[PDB]
């Protein structure tokens, strides 16, 4: 079976993403598993906001990346190569792996 | 162009490799899952060019201002249809063979050249014999065929510097010993 | 003594012809003029292997070995065996054996059928696998990874972006 | 993919397809001319460079044809005719269509 | 910070680029409990002509905008005042302010 | 006006514009002669 | 050619070549085993008759 894993800051994004991927396995191939949500990742960060000094003045950011879970499980000869001209759109890092 | 004469000659292998852009391998045509040739029978793509018009098999060369580059990952030289219909390839034989317009157009031009009826070069051009080539200090002779018992006697007793084939090999054995000075003054 | 001789048969139904010479024989029962039929032996699937299945071996390109001796009762009889076209030989009187000094060497070589060989390939990212197993067959790619630890090329089917990365066996997927 | 019989065309207009009904098969009495369609057949093209339009237009209907390549039946030049009987023939799973 | 300083990082940096594989194994060779005491001698020994700058433990991570020492972030490869701002600007994907 | 595939069309933009004029290349099927001849063990040429 | 019906009713050509290759091919794998000298007299002679 073929794993997809999706990752991506913008979750608009990977949702859309995820949705054209299932499209494209749906009308080659047949019975797409789903498209599971797993945990984002909420990468936190503290920094100090004065140039010199002051400790307690401090900005708190985070990187949210979201991962989705496709999953294939019939490869057929058409599904699997209709990924190759099929790129999606920037910044989703997406991740096949068959078996 | 412009030219004022055909000639027409042989080929040597020599010239047929030169011809050719490259080496038939397989009997398979057409994939028919779809009907992109299969690598590299008879309908090739690295052989003999693209199907389609600077349409590279794997596909990566579509501008005009790139234009000459040959592909990396099919190696299909994207340029156009129309050298499909010129580009040839070679079969590298694994045995020689004789040509049949020179054995059997009647008159035989191997038959008289080799000074030799074509019922002989038959039965040796179709392994059923053993005509002669180096026939040494024996009592054997240069174009005499030969049989299975006689071969078996001119094994047993000179199995040693004589010498004796069969098929396509033999012919050209005989026809590339033959030295055309000698047999223009004898004659 | 028996001495060995060559059958061609329609290349395909050389089982059956086998077998029906062997039913031959024991129809019109010379039994003390045959040895053996020998067929399609030294098997290899395609590349190496170590487990069942695979299947697919096929060395004899069409010709049937028989122990025999020469009558013209047991010439006629393996020519009215049905597809079968003839013997092969320097003659069609007397047909031709084939060899003995050849055979000692044969002994060896089928006696290290399997004990010691199987010799280690090797491969490389260029220009491209070919897959002809699963769902992936008939399609082409290129090895990014090669693990020779756990025999497994990492190829993704050699297409451009992001498309679907794999792992195939040798044998699933050709050079 | 497969072919499509049914009228919804591309490259023709109101004078083409006034001629035949809404399922391509032109009708029973139709008096054409030497050129008309009569029987209307697109086959698959594809999406090459699937634009943001095109990948909006290949999730917004859910079918991948699109534009299709015209390989529509026509009267052969020459002949004009009244249409008298047409036949259409099925093999079994395909789904019939509303003039079937 | 200075451009000396940012020089001089740089070019530890190149010198342990250089010099991996043969302190590497040399750190292997002193490990290794399995070997001549002479070899470990020799071994440590060759490990002090090695250049000091050839050490991953003499580089100090600097941010790549300004090269100021302290208050390093890795994942940005910036100090902290320098992030802010990429942060203020959109220049860094997926960064926002946090709040919960 | 039958074979010659350059010259057809060189004729086709030459009748379309007013200049009746051939321009007579080779005869295409005259070159399938030459694969054919060629592709047996014969070495056809075109001198000069 | 194709006969609009899903196959290739080939012309006499390419069969002429594949059989020549099908019967080169298994020379080669015959001269590449050693195979015994009057199967490979049999197989030259298929060769040169195709």
């Amino acid at each position: 079976r073929i794993r997809i894993r999706l990752k991506a800051f913008d979750h608009r994004l990977i949702d859309q993403a995820t949705a054209e991927i299932v499209e494209t396995a749906k009308r080659t191939g047949a019975q797409v598993r789903g498209p599971i949500p797993l945990p984002t990742r909420k990468e936190r960060f503290t920094v100090l906001i004065s140039p010199h000094v002051n400790k307690d003045a401090r900005d708190q950011y985070e990187i949210r990346t979201h991962l989705r879970l496709v999953d294939i499980v019939e490869p057929t000869e058409k599904t699997v190569d209709a990924l190759m001209r099929l790129d999606l759109a920037a910044g989703v890092d997406v991740q096949i792996s068959l078996g | 162009e412009e030219f004022d004469a055909i000639k027409i000659a042989l080929a040597s292998p020599d010239m047929i490799r030169s011809w050719s852009f490259g080496e038939v391998k397989k009997p398979e045509t057409i994939n028919y899952r779809t009907f992109k040739p299969e690598r590299d029978g008879l309908f090739c793509a690295r052989i003999f060019g693209p199907v389609k018009d600077y349409e590279c098999l794997c596909g990566k060369y579509k501008r005009l201002k790139h234009r000459g580059v040959i592909c990396e990952k099919c190696g299909v030289e994207v340029t156009q249809t129309k050298v499909r219909r010129e580009r040839m390839g070679h079969i590298e034989l694994a045995s020689p063979t004789a040509h049949i317009w020179f054995l059997k157009s009647l008159p035989s031009r191997i038959g008289l050249l080799l000074d030799m009826p074509l019922r002989d070069i038959e039965r040796v051009l179709y392994f059923e014999s053993y005509v002669v080539i180096e026939g040494g200090m024996t009592n054997l002779e240069r174009q005499q065929i030969l049989t299975e018992e006689q071969y078996l006697d001119a094994l047993e007793e000179f199995g040693d510097e004589f010498d004796a084939k069969m098929g396509a090999e033999a012919i050209q054995a005989l026809l590339k010993s033959m030295d055309l000075e000698q047999e223009c003054e004898q004659l | 003594k028996k001495r060995w001789y060559v059958v061609q048969a329609f290349s395909g139904f050389e089982g059956r012809v086998a077998t029906s010479l062997r039913e031959h024989i024991k129809l019109h029962n010379m039994e003390d003029l045959f040895g053996e039929v020998m067929v399609p032996t030294e098997e290899v699937v395609e590349i190496r292997g170590g487990q069942r299945r695979k299947s697919e071996r096929k060395f004899f390109p069409g010709y049937v070995l028989v122990q025999m001796v020469m009558n013209d009762a047991s010439w006629h009889l393996v020519r009215s065996v049905p597809r079968v076209m003839g013997f092969i030989g320097g003659t069609s009187d007397r047909p031709a054996p084939i060899s003995d000094k050849e055979v000692d060497a044969i002994m060896n070589r089928l006696q290290q059928v399997g004990d010691k060989p199987r010799p280690k390939t090797l491969f490389e990212p260029g220009e491209m696998v070919r897959v002809n197993d699963g769902p992936f067959a008939d399609f082409n790619g290129v090895v990014e990874e090669v693990d020779y630890e756990k025999s497994r090329l990492k190829v993704s089917v050699s297409i451009f972006g992001r498309a679907t990365p794999v792992e195939l066996d040798f044998s699933q997927v050709e050079k | 993919g497969p072919e499509e019989i049914t009228a919804d065309i591309p490259n023709v207009g109101e004078a083409a397809l006034s001629k035949l009904d809404e399922s391509g098969i032109v009708y029973i009495g139709a008096e054409v001319t030497g050129g008309d369609i009569l029987v209307g057949k697109v086959t698959p093209k594809g999406e090459t460079q699937l634009t943001p339009e095109e990948k909006l237009l290949r999730a917004i209907f859910g079918e991948k044809a699109s534009d299709v390549k015209d390989s529509s039946l026509r009267v052969p030049n020459g002949v004009s005719g009244t249409v008298i009987d047409v036949q259409v023939f099925t093999r079994d799973g395909v789904e019939k269509d509303k003039r079937a | 910070a200075k451009q000396s300083m940012k020089a001089r990082e740089v070019k530890r940096v190149a010198l342990a680029d250089k010099y991996f594989a043969k302190r590497a194994e040399l750190k292997a060779i002193i490990s290794d409990v399995n070997a001549s005491d002479e070899d470990r001698w020799n071994a440590v020994l060759k490990l002090q002509t090695l250049p000091r700058d050839s050490s991953p433990s003499r580089q100090r991570n600097r941010c790549r905008q300004t090269g100021r020492p302290h208050g390093f972030l890795r994942k940005f490869g910036l100090s902290r005042i320098k992030v802010r701002e990429a942060a203020m600007r959109g220049e860094i994907p997926g960064l926002k302010k946090a709040s919960w | 006006k039958s074979d010659d595939v350059n010259g057809r069309t060189k004729m086709y933009k030459n009748i379309v514009d007013g200049n009746h004029q051939m321009e007579p290349g080779m005869p295409e099927s005259f070159n399938v002669l030459l694969k054919e001849i060629r592709s047996l063990g014969i070495n056809i040429e075109l001198e000069d | 050619v194709p006969l609009d019906g899903g196959r290739f009713a080939t012309s006499d050509l390419n069969d002429l070549y594949r059989r020549v290759i099908n019967r080169n091919n298994r020379l080669k794998r015959l001269l590449d085993l050693a195979a015994p000298d009057i199967i490979v007299r049999n197989e030259k002679r298929m060769l040169q008759e195709a």
